[PDB]
């Protein structure tokens, strides 16, 4: 099993999780009546989840509330609105879904297929010392890479690094920011270890932003898994991925082409709006971020 | 027969579930076989002691108005009203649909905020009887469960002993300091508690002591814990966390 | 002080923030990267929170660089992104009343906690002026200057 | 437990037989990832 | 003469078909089949009561 798309959470919720709840508190649609638009609002902003289990909770409260209305309250009848909503359940906790917004250089959204759903936690680096320690310094710049780090995330992390030092004097020779210069980079935990590499094409791309200091193109994520010399190789677990791509917002992904094939088993609703662009070899989705 | 005649008189008070009373019918039969003098005869006169005090069918009725619970919880308790917000929409919600209904529920907070004492406000708002059982780094399973009353020095598990002294089949346990239960090899408590806790198995509940099977299904449970993270998965999952 | 290894890459990502504000900053100053630092968080905090006190530990840092003692009395919290951004932490209430007690005066919290903040009871709110941000520059701003 | 053990009574699944009372129900064993495989007797060697 | 025992072994890539020859071989020399799952233990009890 699965997880579910947020407009699929509003066709479940209105038959088979109000009606139950409803007969946990015991009233009868007479006199507790729930929109639609409550239900969408509910799912769009309150709950951010995978699961079911949240929105669960949330429509439980307000009908306990609304219990309360009837037995002492004054309205023999309540009726939610989304205006009456922030009464019953409070004012908005989440909103602005993906934190930044312009992505200043340096930072970019990676997909994770995490121990339960997919998430879509950033990856985000930064100079550690002077830049110009010495114009004829001849010093390795090395990296350091944090965030829960296992053992083998630290390899594809020295790998995905000794890619960007090679893309760069294959692409433009005069720039040497990469190799004369220390660098922290910080990947968040969360995914599970056997995906761990997974994360690995992010990395590239986010070094190369660091490099030219150009923002990466808005809301594209993306996803792989880097061979040490522009090869891409498939990663597990896509429909997960891509429902949490849904959730957030975005509007454009890259895969491996070896996927090709799982992407297309999702049902044709889950897939509308999306604007895939597999690719094999590297050098492509750097075509397919900055320019 | 003089104890077993006392004990009966109140057994006839008391509505026994008709399956204990035939069970302590062939427990009786065995006191009968048992010795007068014999100190298995007097184990098993005080177990007769535990079981027979036990009430059984004993129902202190509750208040259903809201009112009265606003008054008794203002009369000990003042402001807090998200907390009394919520009891409020508990009775307000078990008295719309028909009869009593359970649900553990917990409060959290710094020590001393009147935890425990709301729960005997609410313990004498409802009309149930109270009784507090500390379990914080509890372990031995013979305090919860109790012993097989073939051991030597064997006693039922607390449970026995709250039902002993309140006298109500519905009064209003409060289990107290949940989150620091010892959980070991040596048989979990905390993993026995979940008969306990069960919605449906807590109606049959039967422990080493006293093999009859208890009807706990009026009883109003209460669990109280400092922390709702530390408390393991399949407990913390079913309850309500009030803070 | 009794350091959990969250801590460590919290420091780490709160250490490498100050040496990029400095230089983007005020370039003059080298104290960072040419000076070694003893740093002491004494210990309370339960692990699960232990991110939400790292917003503090940049401003400690930074008052030793330029060396000027920061404004009086100005309690705060958050939790730090590697890149200035700030994160919502949970458990506003206790922390807030732990602020009234202390004589506190002004506060600094994530933009994203203005919904729970509103929950507390009025007479708590009184004689407070709290600072609302997103972006870290906002709180180099409101204690230096 | 042996039933020479004090206080032994069958395993769970004993008590289902006797109360679903058909020979061929649907036992449905529940989130077997965290069962605990410890040092002192691994019930997921029992349950293969 | 008479029967005589003996100990062997084999080994390969996992699916092979090791198992399967084993009861072949059972009812090719008319011994009686026992299978005995060893992997992972540590209770030499087990093994010896
Ligand atoms: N709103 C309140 N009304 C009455 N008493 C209170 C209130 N808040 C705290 N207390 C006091 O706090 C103390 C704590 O008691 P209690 O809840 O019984 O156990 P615990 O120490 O576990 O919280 C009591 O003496 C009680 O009078
Ligand atoms: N040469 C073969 N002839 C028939 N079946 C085979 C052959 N090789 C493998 N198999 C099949 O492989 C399966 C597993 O083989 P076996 O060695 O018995 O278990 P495993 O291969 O896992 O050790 C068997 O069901 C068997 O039918």
């Amino acid at each position: 099993v699965s997880g579910y798309v947020a407009q699929e959470k509003l066709a479940i919720a209105e038959r088979y999780l109000v009606p139950q709840a409803r007969a946990l508190c015991g009233l009868d649609e007479s006199k507790a009546k729930l929109s639609s638009d409550v239900l969408t609002l509910l799912i769009k902003q309150y709950c951010r989840e995978s699961g079911v289990r949240n929105l669960q909770k949330q429509v439980e409260k307000v009908l306990r509330k609304s219990a309360y209305k009837i037995v002492s309250g004054e309205a023999e009848s309540v009726e939610v609105t989304p205006e009456n909503l922030q009464d019953f359940v409070g004012k908005p906790v989440f909103t602005v879904e993906r934190m930044y917004d312009v992505t200043p250089p340096g930072v970019v959204m990676g997909l994770a297929w995490t121990a339960m759903g997919g998430s879509t936690l950033f990856v985000e680096t930064s100079l550690r010392r002077p830049q110009d320690k010495d114009a004829k310094g001849d010093k390795d710049g090395s990296l350091e890479v944090t965030g829960q780090l296992g053992e083998v995330m630290k390899e594809s992390a020295r790998i995905a690094y000794t890619f960007a030092r090679a893309f760069l004097m294959q692409h433009a020779p005069a720039n040497d920011y990469l190799v004369t210069s220390h660098i922290h980079l910080h990947v968040p935990e969360g995914a599970t270890p056997k995906d761990g590499p997974s994360a690995g094409c992010t990395i590239v791309t986010a070094l190369l932003s660091l490099a030219m200091g150009r923002p990466v193109r808005q809301n594209l994520a993306m996803t792989g898994e880097v061979s040490l010399t522009g090869k891409i190789l498939p990663v597990g677990g896509i429909k997960e991925k891509t429902i949490a791509a849904k959730r957030a917002g975005v509007t454009c992904i890259v895969l491996p082409a070896e996927n090709k094939k799982d992407f297309y088993d999702l049902a044709a609703f889950i897939t509308e709006g999306l604007e895939v662009h597999f690719v094999e070899h590297y050098r492509e989705i750097f075509d397919i971020a900055f320019p | 027969d003089a104890i077993e005649e006392k004990f009966r008189e109140r057994l006839k008070e008391l509505v026994v579930p008709k399956h204990v009373m035939d069970v302590v019918d062939e427990e009786l039969s065995k006191l009968g076989l048992l010795d007068n003098h014999s100190s298995e005869f007097n184990v098993t006169r005080n177990y007769l002691d535990w079981l027979t005090s036990i009430p059984w069918g004993k129902y202190s009725n509750e208040n259903l108005d809201l009112a009265r619970a606003q008054a008794v919880l203002e009369e000990d308790h003042y402001g807090m009203e998200d907390v009394k917000k919520r009891i409020l929409e508990f009775i307000a919600v078990s008295q719309l649909r028909g009869s009593t209904q359970g649900k553990i529920l917990c409060f959290y907070g710094p020590p001393g905020v009147g935890k425990t004492s709301i729960a005997r406000s609410i313990a004498r708002a409802l009309n149930r009887e109270y009784f507090r059982f500390s379990v914080g780094g509890m372990t031995d399973v013979a305090e919860i469960k109790g012993h097989r009353r073939t051991y030597v020095g064997a006693m039922p598990g607390k449970i026995i002993q709250c039902l002993k002294k309140t006298k109500t089949e519905n009064p209003l346990i409060l289990i107290d300091e949940v989150d620091k239960i010892g959980r070991g090899y040596q048989g979990d408590p905390s993993s026995a508690l979940l008969e306990l806790l069960d919605p449906e198995q807590n109606a049959n509940f039967l422990d080493h002591y006293l093999d009859v099977p208890v009807d706990l299904s009026k009883v109003l449970f209460i669990c109280t814990a400092n922390v709702t993270d530390t408390i393991p998965e399949p407990l913390r999952d079913r309850m309500e966390m009030i803070n």
